């Protein structure tokens, strides 16, 4: 067709890996009908840049990277002098990039363009103008140019109030003075291209359920591949069993052959839309072993029933023998054809047969119809605060569906009720569609729970993704991102609403759409998802504009440190360091190299830019698997104001999806500390999985282990190292930094249980701010408390002491690690969904909801809250030996 | 502007120091625009840059114009610590500007943690004899108590040794 597209179509899949040409060839229609319905996301989201085309493409390229909240808390506001903050405009005055500055204070609830106002009326002194002059300027200029932040490609383009800003907001919270510059608007509108999204090539191209009279059968015939043998059988609706699995013969694997029926305990027209068959190959010899699984959906993406002879390419068991089917897995054939098949034959009828609309079902819920406060409604409400993995009598399930017009009044309960209604009926699914439709909408945080492996029903997904298109700020969003891309794995099909939210979101958003085509990128290689990632990149690819330019120029800037990483480890593995950095800076020094390494984004920022790279400053560090140490220029104007040297450690075969979730987690108890009050530094510094066992670790600067602070100076040797970098006055402020760090990591680490601490697991900088780097895993492997604060720490925690303990400021450090742990607490819910949405990822310590039960014990969700500080109490008086009585 | 010649031109990161009302933005603003400034604006901490030669040897100057409301009493130790010359001013009609004279000289010689370093007194606002009160001998006196050379100047539209000041600061750091 066009050769514009056919350019198009080449630097798309050079983003994605794989060529655009493997997709036409595809022969499932739900592929191709995918690759054509999601063009009108596309459409959409390119009207929306183009709605006042001068502001709407600047807000999609530098959008406003604001928190969620205007309002402050009171310990934050408190840091500020009448409710106002100095910030410092700088401004080139010379060709050479001279800078001068001026101050301005002023309130922190003004917009931007306020601190413009005030900027004109600094700079018009020299003016000599009166009043009325001065309004003159003013509204000629005050609107006409924008704030950027020095060093980064960060603006404010919107009338946010100034301290909602996550930049001015984290000066604030550290004590330090925004660094702001003034640009015109019509300098940034020219440097913005334009975008040209054309529609592709490829867009251009019965009985009802409830009329079956007879039990669902499913006919096994033989299994090829194999290399004695049963199949065992299932009927789900995502996790939960409709019915009594049923086994198959035991034949030998000599002639693997059933040729038989299963009936099984369900009605035909009471099957879910949801519904699903889990099977497996298991072998026997007592002795139950599964070989092999595979799971597949009894209505495909038309709401059309099962019918006909279908082969089922089976996946490999994962490490770990549990019950012998698999509903969590993925459902779908194998792409692997060497796997064991399987070879089925479903029920056919007379034609096809389709799920009923949805004005038939509210025919039924109509007719079934015809066929209070002393404690039902403090059950009701009590039912809804416990943890979605406490378990739900079935008393209590035919409580709340009794109460279920009452449960309107508290909308937060629909996640109980929908695991009460029982699925394999169809009276009662008629009428939980009816309550769906009208009920209620809920906070994002718990709509995310939706949409989790439990909740398969798509008017349940539709209910939860319709919660996040009116509540979830683009905020909230970058936050929960790695979460919502991986239940998008739990989806029955390609096209659903939560694709079609996310898509959008991502080609309206730049920055959401950035982390959106890596977290895609980083599992392509992935087969079992691999196509639906892959067609999800295409349409992003195909519309998110200039910046696939920019994504391209990233991607062969890693695929060049993977080829040097693995040259490296071939080729000069077991030789010595010094013969391995004179491989390293000859094939760095090549100008291919040199061209591909440098003038890109950062992938764990996008708005700082990585110029030319010091090649002196880059070294393989002497750790784990030869990390390449890597260091960039910042290629800002004003680069000096931010920092200098960008460094990214690049780590080569190890997996860093775990630090990545736990660094995620991090950061989330640090807000929920900081919106409450509590005053603890967490660090929670870059990391970003871009493929298999590949990733990048942001550098934090003037940081050093507690190993180099011991060898740079026995036990006190910490306390010094810190009253050296911090004289007589900043002493006190270095040492409550260093308090209130260690109590949010004493707290986080045990919550999580991640890896053992250690002298070269901890860090410190030169301010005292403490934090972890390891995390090699979380969860479980009498509970561990990794982070065990020895003797050295107790020094600086209670600055000179002669025992550490029973002193004031050991007695404060006590107070914070109680006021954190039952503040995560009182967020149980929060974190335990997060770690829900996570068991489809390849996480070997995400895999059973028996892993996410771990932090139930540590939160010691079944205990009151008196009870559950008295147990944290104890695991760290018996971690430290003593310390912790109080008795 | 003035395009240097040579390159790698030496930048000196003269200091104006003083309590409020005392004139160190009007003298900062004559220096480098040639216009005196009679409103009332207190400054928070603003910058100036300027190439000019002195004693035929071309240099940069990066003067930092202080505040003097002393509601911000921190931000000294950081101009303290990478200024290379000070220039203490005070206004002749303003006695309590006078007394806090060595209130900043001992806080620069901590800071600095030298024996000395290079300042320069600047009585101010001479140009109002009708309202001054403090004499040419008071302000001798403090100077060769500090042993720090003495200027007097006036921001207005006078010059009155506005350049001299500046240029003479930057000589001290030159033989100092
Ligand atoms: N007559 C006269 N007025 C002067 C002179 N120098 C400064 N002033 C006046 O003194 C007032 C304050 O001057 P300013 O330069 O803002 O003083 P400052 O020492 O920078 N104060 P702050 O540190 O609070 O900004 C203004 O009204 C200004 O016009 C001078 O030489 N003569
Ligand atoms: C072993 C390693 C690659 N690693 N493995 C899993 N996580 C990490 C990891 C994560 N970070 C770091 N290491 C890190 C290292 C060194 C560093 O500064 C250098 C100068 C130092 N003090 O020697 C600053 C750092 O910043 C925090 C982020
Ligand atoms: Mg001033």
């Amino acid at each position: 067709g066009n050769r514009e597209e056919k350019i198009l179509n080449r630097e798309i899949g050079f983003a994605i890996g794989m060529p655009v040409c493997e997709f036409d060839m595809v022969k499932d229609p739900e592929v191709q009908d995918f690759r054509r319905n999601i063009l009108n996301v596309c459409k959409e989201a390119v009207d929306l840049r183009d709605l006042n085309s001068p502001h709407s493409r600047a807000m999609y390229v530098y959008p406003p990277n604001v928190e969620s909240s205007p309002e402050l808390p009171k310990h934050i506001y408190n840091k500020l002098d009448k409710g106002q903050i100095i910030v410092v405009i700088w401004v080139i005055v010379s060709p050479n990039n001279d800078k001068q500055k001026y101050t301005l204070k002023i309130n922190h609830d003004c917009v931007p363009e306020q601190v413009i106002a005030e900027a004109i009326r600094k700079k018009t002194r020299s003016m000599l103008l009166s009043s009325e002059q001065l309004k003159l300027c003013v509204l000629e200029y005050q609107g006409k140019y924008i704030l950027k932040v020095c060093g980064c490609d960060e603006y404010f383009l919107e009338k946010y109030p100034l301290s909602q800003y996550k930049y001015i907001r984290s000066c604030i919270m550290l004590g330090r003075m925004p660094n702001l510059m003034l640009m015109a608007k019509e300098s940034l509108y020219s440097q913005l291209p334009m975008d040209c999204f054309t529609m592709p090539s490829y867009s251009r191209r019965t009985k009802s359920l409830w009329v079956i009279n007879s039990a669902l059968r499913i006919k096994i015939l033989c299994a090829t591949y194999v290399n004695k043998i049963y199949v065992r059988t299932g009927i789900y609706h995502g996790g939960e069993p409709l019915c009594d699995n049923v086994n198959t013969q035991r034949v030998p694997c000599s002639n693997p052959r059933w040729n038989e029926w299963l009936n099984y305990d369900i009605y035909i027209p009471d099957l879910p839309r949801a519904a699903r068959l889990c099977l497996s190959i298991c072998s026997v010899k007592e002795e139950h072993c599964p070989l092999a699984w595979g799971n597949i959906n009894l209505f495909d993406y038309t709401d059309t029933l099962v019918s006909g002879k279908m082969a089922l390419n089976l996946w490999p068991v994962p490490h770990g023998l549990e019950d012998l089917l698999n509903p969590i897995g993925v459902t779908g054939s194998n792409p692997n054809k060497e796997t064991p098949c399987l070879e089925l034959e479903f029920d056919w009828f007379s034609s096809v047969v389709k799920f009923p609309d949805m004005s038939v079902i509210e025919e039924h819920a109509n007719w079934s119809v015809s066929r209070l406060r002393e404690n039902d409604k403090e059950q009701l409400k009590a039912i809804s605060t416990r943890d979605p993995l406490s378990e739900i009598t079935e008393q209590e399930k035919d409580f709340l569906w009794s109460h279920r017009h009452y449960c309107v009044t508290i909308p937060e309960i629909l996640p109980k009720l929908l695991l009460s209604v029982k699925w394999n009926s169809r009276d009662e699914v008629a009428q939980m569609y009816c309550l769906v439709k009208d009920w209620p909408p809920i906070k994002p945080e718990q709509a995310m729970e939706l949409l989790d492996c439990n909740y398969p029903d798509p008017m349940v997904r539709g209910f939860a993704v319709r919660c996040l298109e009116k509540y979830l700020t683009d905020d909230k969003l970058s936050q929960y991102l790695i979460q919502l891309v991986q239940v998008l794995k739990y989806e029955q099909y390609l096209d659903n609403l939560l694709v079609r939210f996310l898509l959008k979101k991502a080609l309206t958003n730049q920055r959401i759409g950035h982390f959106f085509f890596w977290h895609l990128k980083s599992e392509m290689h992935n087969k079992t998802v691999s196509q639906r990632f892959g067609l999800l990149l295409e349409s992003y690819c195909r519309a998110c504009g200039m910046y696939l330019k920019h994504l391209n120029r990233q991607v062969e800037a890693m695929e060049k440190l993977i080829n040097l990483t693995d040259i490296l480890k071939q080729e000069k593995k077991d030789e010595t360091q010094k013969v391995q950095m004179k491989f390293l800076v000859e094939q760095m020094r090549r100008p291919d190299f040199m061209d591909a390494l440098q003038g890109f984004l950062s992938p764990l920022n996008p708005a700082h830019q990585l110029g030319n790279l010091r090649l002196e400053e880059c070294r393989i560090m002497s750790s784990a698997k030869r990390p390449l140490w890597l260091n960039w220029e910042n290629p800002d104007i004003m680069s000096e104001l931010l920092f200098q040297n960008n460094e990214i450690i690049f780590k080569n075969g190890d997996d860093l999806r775990q630090d990545m979730l736990t660094l995620q987690i991090i950061r989330i108890m640090e807000n929920i500390w900081q919106n409450q009050g509590l005053d603890l530094r967490m660090l929670p510094y870059g990391c970003l999985s871009i493929g298999d066992c590949v990733g990048l670790i942001e550098v934090v600067r003037n940081s050093h282990t507690i190993m180099q602070i011991q060898c740079k100076g026995n036990s006190h040797t910490l306390h010094q190292w810190l009253k050296d970098k911090n004289k007589g006055e900043i002493y006190d402020a270095a040492i409550d930094l260093f308090t209130r760090s260690c109590a949010g990591y004493c707290v986080a680490t045990f919550i999580l249980g991640i890896g053992d601490r250690h002298n070269s697991n901890i860090m410190v900088k030169d301010d005292g701010q403490l934090f972890h780097i390891d995390f090699g895993h979380f969860l479980d492997h009498r509970e561990r408390v990794p982070f065990v604060l020895t003797q050295d720490f107790l020094i600086v925690i209670s600055k000179g002491a002669q025992e550490c303990t029973k002193t004031r400021e050991f007695e404060r450090f006590q107070e914070m690690c109680y006021k954190a742990y039952l503040a995560i607490r009182q967020h149980a819910n929060l974190f335990i969904n997060l770690f829900s949405m996570m068991l489809g990822s390849g996480m070997p310590e995400l895999q059973s909801f028996d892993d996410i039960a771990y932090i139930r014990k540590t939160l010691a969700l079944d205990k009151t809250e008196q009870e559950a500080l008295e147990y944290f109490m104890k695991q760290m008086n018996d971690a430290h030996h003593g310390g912790w009585t109080t008795k | 502007t003035s395009a240097v010649p040579s390159d790698n031109l030496p930048t000196y990161k003269l200091v104006v120091v003083g309590d409020g009302g005392v004139g160190k933005s009007a003298l900062t603003i004559q220096f480098f625009a040639k216009i005196f400034v009679p409103d009332y604006d207190p400054t928070i901490e603003d910058s100036y840059l300027k190439h000019t030669e002195i004693d035929n040897q071309w240099a940069i100057l990066d003067v930092l114009d202080t505040a003097g409301q002393e509601e911000f009493s921190a931000m000294r130790e950081q101009y303290m610590r990478t200024g290379d010359g000070f220039l203490i001013v005070y206004s002749v009609t303003d006695k309590a500007s006078f007394e806090h004279v060595d209130r900043f000289h001992q806080l620069i010689l901590r800071v600095k943690d030298r024996e000395s370093f290079p300042m320069i007194l600047v009585a101010n606002k001479v140009d109002l004899m009708h309202l001054r009160k403090i004499t040419r001998e008071q302000g001798k006196e403090m100077a060769t108590k500090h042993n720090i050379p003495y200027i007097e100047t006036s921001a207005k539209d006078p010059p009155l040794n506005v350049d001299k000041a500046f240029h003479d600061l930057v000589r001290v750091i030159r033989q100092q």
